[PDB]
């Protein structure tokens, strides 16, 4: 039963070119929110039906506590909206940037996070997530790993199936999907890889600003390692960046299960992960519900066509 | 210290 006139617009957070994701009150509950707002034409018009769809679905089939959880979807004659839950800590990107690098033991709870939603994906909704990098991954108030954006996933994806698109971002792309090969869930791996990497090294594995540069870099050279990386972490780093998708940790059939099993996470206890009993190493410094100082000022500082059949949805 | 990326799809 919701439309745009349920909600208060309080601040601007994050403003892509298909739409904006603006912070929101609901009137008749008193909570806050994430609104994710796409202008439909936009959508049509740059091609991205197809994504948003997915979005959608992969949204509303999905229980887990560190993925962002779906409250509605609803449209009008000119926008589609999700409203989520609001992740007040912002991106690990933004966080990143300030500190320059993690502790192994912070990257080490991330990292857990992270694969208990993958393997959450992959086992239980038959989903890749495609996309995972800095700016997809943020936390929430008590400093528990959202994974937000979801229009990159493929659906229906089960056990070693393969699969096509050309799709991510350009930093994050795995070895398979330069070489033009057909790829299965293994890249989510590479970008887990990817991402642990700039957390305990503080850069990309593989940096050019021209894209055929990056391209060569990622399918030609072997990765450095400052020596300040312990052993552990080298050889996680090692086996998830295998550029050979067969020969990556987490590439066989155990999925998941060979990277909780590697020494780097040795007494975590997957377990509690899950129920979140592990100790957050950064807990957000919010003053109140609608403080974003973990958003980029660059958007918090600034001032305020077909029908899409059954989209519309609600969790209660 | 990384410019942010872009997602996209061929
Ligand atoms: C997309 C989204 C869902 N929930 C959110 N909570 C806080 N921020 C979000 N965004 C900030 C900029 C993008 N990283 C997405 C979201
Ligand atoms: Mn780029």
């Amino acid at each position: 039963r919701v439309t745009m006139n349920e909600f208060e617009y309080l601040k601007l957070l994050g403003k892509g070119t298909f739409g904006k994701v603006i912070l929101v009150k609901e009137k008749a509950t008193g909570r806050y929110y994430a609104m994710k707002i796409l202008k439909k034409e936009v959508i049509v018009a740059k091609d991205e039906v197809a994504h948003t769809l997915t979005e959608n679905r992969v949204l509303q089939n999905s229980r887990h506590p560190f993925l962002t959880a779906l409250k509605y979807s609803f449209q009008t004659h000119d926008r589609l909206c999700f409203v989520m839950e609001y992740a007040n800590g912002g991106e690990l990107f933004f966080h990143l940037s300030r500190e320059r690098v993690f502790s192994e033991d912070r990257a080490r709870f991330y990292g857990a996070e992270i694969v208990s939603a993958l393997d959450y994906l992959h086992s239980e909704k038959n989903v890749v997530y495609r996309d995972l990098k800095l700016e997809n991954l943020m936390l929430d108030k008590d400093g528990h790993i959202k994974i937000t954006d979801f229009g990159l996933c493929k659906e229906g994806i089960k056990d070693g199936a393969t699969m096509k698109t050309f799709c991510g971002t350009p930093e994050y792309l795995a070895p398979e999907v330069l070489e033009d090969n057909d790829y299965g869930r293994a890249v989510d791996w590479w970008g887990l890889g990817v991402v642990m990497y700039e957390m305990m090294c503080g850069r990309l594995p593989f940096y050019n600003q021209d894209h055929e540069k990056l391209f060569e870099l990622i399918l030609m050279e072997e990765i450095r390692f400052p020596r300040t990386l312990g052993p552990e972490a080298k050889s996680l780093l090692s086996g998830l960046l295998k550029k050979d998708p067969k020969q990556r940790l987490g590439g066989g059939s155990e999925d998941a299960k060979e990277i909780m099993q590697h020494r780097f996470f040795a007494g975590i206890v997957w377990q509690h992960v899950y129920e979140k009993k592990l100790s957050p190493p950064f807990k957000p410094q919010v003053t109140s519900e609608t403080d974003t100082r973990y958003f980029d000022e660059e958007f918090t500082a600034q001032m305020i066509r077909p029908h899409f059949p059954q989209f519309d949805y609600s969790a209660s | 210290g990384r410019p942010r990326t872009t997602s996209f799809a061929e």
